[PDB]
């Protein structure tokens, strides 16, 4: 978003009593400028974790 | 440090339904069997069911089967108990502790249950809710007995209980002592508040029983005065 | 002298537990006769006894 892309932080609890399916996925830059533009700082990182 | 949270004592008619939930905290109640215990007015107590979470067994008393039923949401760590049909006499505390008998076990005999849930109060009797009557209780004659004078408030005709009673919104701690409530043949309780204030100001301060009912949402204030 | 094992740091928030928002990841490393371990960590190393 404009100018800057902030380590982006959430949470989501499972309150219900059935197992749930959270489907993500990272994303490959082809080029390093494509990384910067699209991702702001070069090195990117995903960390999904319960 | 495990606690167990009791559904709020509830009350309703014969034939009517009411379902008791157990919270779980600390051991996850997934890793823990469960069994639930009537207890009449001291009556003795009676095992009545039995579940396990993360096993979804299930066996009850051959007296009650069908009527009640057990439930568990693991999502939420709290276990439930369900009682369709009631019946007049079935009213009594309820409890819910921990078990042994889970996974390869099964059986719950092994087990010595732990940990036993506060309790949640249910009752039974085609007697509907009431709204309490205040009236004032004064000296027939100044006490002069002892010491002081003894002036109190009678709520009569009321269901179902109880009612909390508040000399002048807790102006009066002293003294004040409410004997327990009593069941009347027709099926209405009744309570009485008395308090213990010298006898040389029963004109210099007056006394009123903030007698406030959940049940019939009736907030009735009296005064106290020979 | 057979395998090769290495492992980099995940710096990030996660579920918290017992009052940590860490980890710490296990890995097993077996050694057989004759053969030689070592180890040439940076940092976050948890190293046993
Ligand atoms: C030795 O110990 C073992 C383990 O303690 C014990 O095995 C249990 O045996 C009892 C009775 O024999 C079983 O209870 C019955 O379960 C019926 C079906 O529901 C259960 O089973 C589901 C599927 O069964 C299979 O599960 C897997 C394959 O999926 C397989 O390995 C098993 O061998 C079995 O064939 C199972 O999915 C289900 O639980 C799932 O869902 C819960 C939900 O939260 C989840 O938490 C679990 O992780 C799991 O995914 C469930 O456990 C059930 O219909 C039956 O009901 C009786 O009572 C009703 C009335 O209430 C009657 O109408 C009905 O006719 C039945 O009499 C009963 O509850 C139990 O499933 C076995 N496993 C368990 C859970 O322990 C052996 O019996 C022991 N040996 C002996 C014989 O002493
Ligand atoms: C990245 O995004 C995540 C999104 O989750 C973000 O949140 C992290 O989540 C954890 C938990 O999910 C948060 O931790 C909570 O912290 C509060 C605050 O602690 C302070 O206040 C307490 C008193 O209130 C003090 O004792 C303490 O010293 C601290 O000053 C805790 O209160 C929370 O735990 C209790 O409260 C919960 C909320 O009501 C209850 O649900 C829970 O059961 C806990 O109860 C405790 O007391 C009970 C008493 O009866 C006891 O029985 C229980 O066993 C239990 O001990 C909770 O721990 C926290 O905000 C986030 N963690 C991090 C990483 O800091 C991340 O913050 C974010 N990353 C960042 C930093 O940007």
């Amino acid at each position: 978003s404009g100018s800057t892309y902030p380590v982006l932080n959430v949470t989501m609890p499972n309150n219900d009593n059935f197992d749930k399916l959270y489907i993500w996925g990272v994303h490959h830059p082809s080029t390093n400028q494509e990384q910067t533009s699209l991702y702001v700082q070069a090195s990117g990182r995903v960390t999904v974790s319960t | 440090q495990v606690q167990l949270v009791q559904s709020g004592a509830e009350v309703k008619k014969p034939g009517a339904s009411v379902t008791v939930s157990c919270q779980v905290s600390g051991y996850t109640l997934t890793s823990y069997g469960l069994s639930w215990v009537r207890q009449a007015p001291g009556q003795g107590l009676e095992w009545v069911g039995w579940i396990n979470t993360y096993d979804g067994q299930t066996k009850y008393v051959k007296k009650f089967q069908g009527r009640v039923t057990m439930t568990t949401h693991t999502g939420t760590n709290t276990a439930y108990m369900e009682m369709k049909s009631l019946r007049s006499d079935d009213t009594a505390v309820y409890y819910c502790a921990r078990v042994e008998g889970v996974r390869g076990v099964m059986g719950f005999h092994y087990y010595p249950m732990d940990v036993w849930g506060q309790g949640t109060m249910v009752t039974v009797s085609s007697a509907s809710t009431k709204g309490p009557s205040v009236f004032p209780l004064a000296p027939s004659s100044k006490s002069t007995s002892g010491g002081t004078a003894a002036l109190g408030c009678l709520v009569k005709d009321y269901f179902p209980e109880p009612v909390t009673v508040s000399w002048n919104s807790g102006a009066l701690t002293s003294g004040v002592h409410t004997f327990p409530a009593v069941l009347q043949s027709s099926g209405l309780y009744s309570l009485s508040s008395v308090v213990t204030v010298p006898s040389s100001s029963l004109g210099t301060q007056t006394y009123i029983c903030n007698v406030n009912h959940k049940p019939s949402n009736t907030k009735v204030d009296k005064k106290v005065e020979p | 002298r057979r395998s090769q094992q290495t492992i980099i740091p995940n710096i990030g928030s996660r579920p918290w537990v017992r009052g940590l928002s860490s980890r710490i990841s296990i890995y097993w490393t077996i050694v057989k006769p004759g053969d030689v371990l070592v180890i040439n960590s940076n940092g976050n190393l948890i190293a046993p006894r």
